[PDB]
RNA sequence: GCUCGCCGGAAGACCAAGGGUUCCUGUCCAACGUUAAUCGGGGCAGGGUGAGUCGACCCCUAAGGCGAGGCCGAAAGGCGUAGUCGAUGGGAAACAGGUUAAUAUUCCUGUACUUGGUGUUACUGCGAAGGGGGGACGGAGAAGGCUAUGUUGGCCGGGCGACGGUUGUCCCGGUUUAAGCGUGUAGGCUGGUUUUCCAGGCAAAUCCGGAAAAUCAAGGCUGAGGCGUGAUGACGAGGCACUACGGUGCUGAAGCAACAAAUGCCCUGCUUCCAGGAAAAGCCUCUAAGCAUCAGGUAACAUCAAAUCGUACCCCAAACCGACACAGGUGGUCAGGUAGAGAAUACCAAGGCGCUUGAGAGAACUCGGGUGAAGGAACUAGGCAAAAUGGUGCCGUAACUUCGGGAGAAGGCACGCUGAUAUGUAGGUGAGGUCCCUCGCGGAUGGAGCUGAAAUCAGUCGAAGAUACCAGCUGGCUGCAACUGUUUAUUAAAAACACAGCACUGUGCAAACACGAAAGUGGACGUAUACGGUGUGACGCCUGCCCGGUGCCGGAAGGUUAAUU
RNA sequence: AGGACCGAACCGACUAAUGUUGAAAAAUUAGCGGAUGACUUGUGGCUGGGGGUGAAAGGCCAAUCAAACCGGGAGAUAGCU
């Protein structure tokens, strides 16, 4: 669980793993890997496009499934695993004609129960149905948003998304930042939460674990020259501006959203 | 089986040294001077069907030529590759 | 201290040499320089 | 034999900022 | 040529990226060497690199680059698909001795190995731009067996020691021998084998993967090292001789054992932690488009072949970069004895160099240095400098705290040498001999020899016993930032910056934002427990009042108003 | 186990003298800190000037930087020398 540990050094003082121990050590299951190295946030045109990013472990991208295409059929799982890319925990599983998948791992799947993907498919926390069948007031998380294209809904390590009512063809999802999103009744979905909810508990602990991450140091604002940023510098610590971005737009409390593109889907934002 | 015309080109000269003069006798080589684009086919060849003797093995290497200064202004002379042929038991030169 | 220019042919003569010049654009306009004064060094080849 | 004449050093300003007088 | 200095993890040897005759003899002294010059990295003339195995080229890919098409852009061009490029990494090979004034794993005797087409010998499922297993991989520590080397003894050869001893428990020197081929090793890995099946691996698969069923105690993989064989050869202390007294030719015994031992091997292993640790090819293997009793296929062997280029020389330097033969700057490979924990440091070997101006006298003064009567910070901005402390074993050790530290707190004591405990034990290694054995590189087993600290007690010596080198100044009361870190190369390491933790706000994924006019590209092959922006900086207690100015958020009855009209 | 400690090579540049037409257009000597990590490093690919990169100093982008350097309009212009 929350494993703490304790003042042995300066720095380790404010550490908490969390250990899942029915995780497997050894090796990934070599034949769903391969190689997506770090660009640190460069694009293809050379510069910086994303700030912060660079340093960090070599990483190796294992191939997800977020189609679970093969309905109809059953199947059990076999391993659970250290993700190395998103947060979450993946689950090794065995299909039953041979193949083997990685699926995000719901909050009760222990190493040894068993998944059946597809329209037939039994309420219980790990299975994949299209929407039209879940019974609403559910906890789906795995969402699509066309009928297909891939989850990019609730896949985080510790999110889950309400269904709350329906309308029709259209149901009414209820996301972990509170936006009520209308969507279509074939996007694929599961059912329950996702693993490492307590992932949120993990605090770092020292700059080592920023720069394993990946993260860089970011510049803050008030102390840099006032050439290459809009919070600049003044001899002494001076700020008496308005709080901005530094491409000049300001921050706190501004909207930036800048579309009116899919307004007839958003209900209403939060609060 | 290299042409009789590109043969007879691949030579310039014997290569009088002392090396020569000690691997002339204590071990039975040959010091010839060829030229640049000859491979150990174009002198295995060609040691045989020019002095109607016999050859064991070739080796070869490309010597690159020392700086002269003629007056005060600067020299190359032309590079030339240096092979040495091995001749068989029993074979003796002109 | 160490200075400024540490050799390296490997990649003197693929980011300067006379493929590199002409490989671009405005090295054919370097190229169709050095000969107006016709420089018998051309380039950066040895 | 003969020989060049050289020249022109990067002679540095000849002074750093000395005479500070305020 | 002899002393004498000095380095010896360098100032030694071989190579790297680099340089382009500096290497070697024959000369030559004008200029070049912060001098003279027979000498020189200087001129001048000649001589000097050898390969199926080392390396490049080449077979294959990473980051990227190029990139027909295509998409996009005033045009050039810009990314980008298939491809084809891209080492610093992945894939065939081999070594030991001799030689010249110079090269040589390349030349020579010696003996090995691979990879391609060939012709035949019997064997007759090859076939692939496709399918899978592999190549194939992080960090830390921890052992286990081991050698390169090192020491000692046994042996062999020489010598009886310029001055008191020195035919003895004495002294010197030497004791080396490889790949390859069989040996399957201490250990590490993993349950194998057919019977039939199967929504899968793009299609088919006899190959994987899965479902069983039968059935066995055991199948291989993987490997360092030691023994064998390589071995009558080579070297080999040195004696045997003449010649160009420089050399060389001709001979040649011992070649054993034990212990010590890595930062080198197994290890690309094991354990275990989280930040979760390349691809493709060579190879292993299965199949279709294709097949014909053909072709191809490995099972043989006689072959035939296996290029081209790099190869000299210096390589932490007088040969590279720094305009100079400049206290400068650069990476990888090997570590010898002796006290030590040790690649530090000290003195040494093998090898190297003794620093391109030298002699003379011993002024002020400058620099680098040793010691000092007495006083101890009085000096001065300030103990800056210097001095002093310094090593292990054991005793001993505060307020204060986040319980870890403070702390090595403070301060102490012990220590050199000889003998005895024990003629060198406690500890390890371990052959004699039985012993049984699935007989082998096996163990049950036993102690020869070998090495081996500290301890204690006695004695003695020194002014001084961690004696040199080496090797923490410590407490007290404070601000400041929590800290480890990092920055103004070339005056500023700080109170700066950055960090983890927090707070807000933006962002529903064609995100949000940024670079590019666009194409796309990052973000991200991620999905609100995620990312971006800003604010302050661990935790501990805490984060009060005000929305008038100012911005931002929503709200739209009215006033207010463009383009149009 | 450790951004743990003491201390080598390696880095790093804090203190002091020397050296400042020095040996060196930033270094020697003697003391110093980091020294299994946010390290250091070999070689190679990428980032273009109102741009890059930056633990952000207005530091660095070939000894030059509050807009590098190389040609050009350049005979810019200078009411000042
Ligand atoms: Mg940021
Ligand atoms: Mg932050
Ligand atoms: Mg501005
Ligand atoms: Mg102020
Ligand atoms: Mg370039
Ligand atoms: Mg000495
Ligand atoms: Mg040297
Ligand atoms: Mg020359
Ligand atoms: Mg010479
Ligand atoms: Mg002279
Ligand atoms: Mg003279
Ligand atoms: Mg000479
Ligand atoms: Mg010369
Ligand atoms: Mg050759
Ligand atoms: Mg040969
Ligand atoms: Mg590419
Ligand atoms: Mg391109
Ligand atoms: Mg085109
Ligand atoms: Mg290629
Ligand atoms: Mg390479
Ligand atoms: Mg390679
Ligand atoms: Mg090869
Ligand atoms: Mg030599
Ligand atoms: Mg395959
Ligand atoms: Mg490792
Ligand atoms: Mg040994
Ligand atoms: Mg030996
Ligand atoms: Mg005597
Ligand atoms: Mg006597
Ligand atoms: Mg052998
Ligand atoms: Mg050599
Ligand atoms: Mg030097
Ligand atoms: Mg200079
Ligand atoms: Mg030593
Ligand atoms: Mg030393
Ligand atoms: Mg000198
Ligand atoms: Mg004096
Ligand atoms: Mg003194
Ligand atoms: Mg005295
Ligand atoms: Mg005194
Ligand atoms: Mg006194
Ligand atoms: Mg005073
Ligand atoms: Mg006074
Ligand atoms: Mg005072
Ligand atoms: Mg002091
Ligand atoms: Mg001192
Ligand atoms: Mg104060
Ligand atoms: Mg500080
Ligand atoms: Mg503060
Ligand atoms: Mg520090
Ligand atoms: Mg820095
Ligand atoms: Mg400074
Ligand atoms: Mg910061
Ligand atoms: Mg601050
Ligand atoms: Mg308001
Ligand atoms: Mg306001
Ligand atoms: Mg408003
Ligand atoms: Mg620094
Ligand atoms: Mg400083
Ligand atoms: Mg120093
Ligand atoms: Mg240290
Ligand atoms: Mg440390
Ligand atoms: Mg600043
Ligand atoms: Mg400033
Ligand atoms: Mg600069
Ligand atoms: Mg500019
Ligand atoms: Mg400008
Ligand atoms: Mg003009
Ligand atoms: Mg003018």
């Amino acid at each position: 669980a929350v494993v703490k540990c304790k003042p042995t050094s300066p720095g380790r003082r404010h550490v908490v793993k969390v250990v899942n121990p029915e995780l497997h050590k050894g090796k990934p299951f070599a034949p769903l890997l391969e190689k997506n190295s770090k660009s640190g946030g460069r694009n293809n045109n050379g510069r910086i496009t994303t700030r912060h990013i660079g340093g960090g472990h070599k990483q190796a991208y294992r191939i997800v499934d977020f189609k679970r295409n093969k309905d109809g059929i059953p199947a059990v799982v076999e391993r659970l695993e250290y993700d190395p890319n998103r947060s979450a925990n993946i689950a090794l599983v065995l299909y039953k004609d041979g193949e083997r998948r990685y699926i995000l791992a719901p909050k009760g799947l222990k190493a040894g129960d068993q998944i059946q993907s597809g329209v037939d498919a039994a309420i219980k926390p790990g299975n994949t149905l299209p929407m039209r069948n879940i019974p609403v007031g559910s906890t789906v998380h795995n969402v699509e948003m066309k009928p297909g294209k891939g989850g990019q809904l609730a896949r985080s390590a510790g999110t889950y998304v309400q269904i709350v009512a329906r309308d029709g063809a259209y149901v009414t999802l209820r996301l972990r930042s509170g936006e009520m999103r209308k969507v279509e009744a074939d996007c694929r979905a599961t059912l329950g939460e996702v693993g490492n909810a307590e992932h949120m508990l993990r605090v770092l602990g020292k700059a080592g674990a920023a720069r394993w991450r990946g993260v860089r140091p970011t510049v803050r604002g008030t102390a840099m020259n006032p050439v290459d940023h809009p919070h600049g510098g003044g001899e002494g610590r001076n700020f008496g501006k308005h709080p901005v971005t530094p491409w000049g737009v300001q921050t706190k409390g501004k909207k930036t959203r800048s579309n009116k593109r899919t307004d007839k889907f958003i209900v209403r934002r939060r609060s | 089986m290299i042409r009789e015309e590109r043969l007879l080109k691949v030579l310039r000269a014997p290569h009088v040294s002392e090396k020569a003069s000690t691997a002339m006798e204590k071990s039975n080589t040959i010091v010839l001077k060829v030229a640049k684009d000859a491979t150990k086919a174009e002198i295995k060849a060609a040691v045989q069907k020019l002095f109607e003797v016999e050859v064991e093995v070739v080796n070869t290497l490309v010597v690159k030529g020392k700086v002269k200064r003629h007056g005060q202004r600067i020299g190359r002379r032309s590079d030339w590759k240096k092979a040495y042929v091995t001749l068989k038991e029993g074979q003796n030169l002109d | 201290m160490k200075r400024t220019f540490q050799p390296s042919v490997l990649k003197r003569n693929r980011s300067h040499g006379f493929r590199a010049r002409m490989a671009t654009k405005n090295g054919r306009q370097v190229l169709a320089r050095r000969r107006a004064k016709g420089r018998a060094r051309l380039t950066v080849s040895k | 034999a003969a020989a060049a004449a050289a020249a022109a050093a990067a002679a540095a300003a000849a002074a750093a900022a000395a005479a500070a007088a305020a």
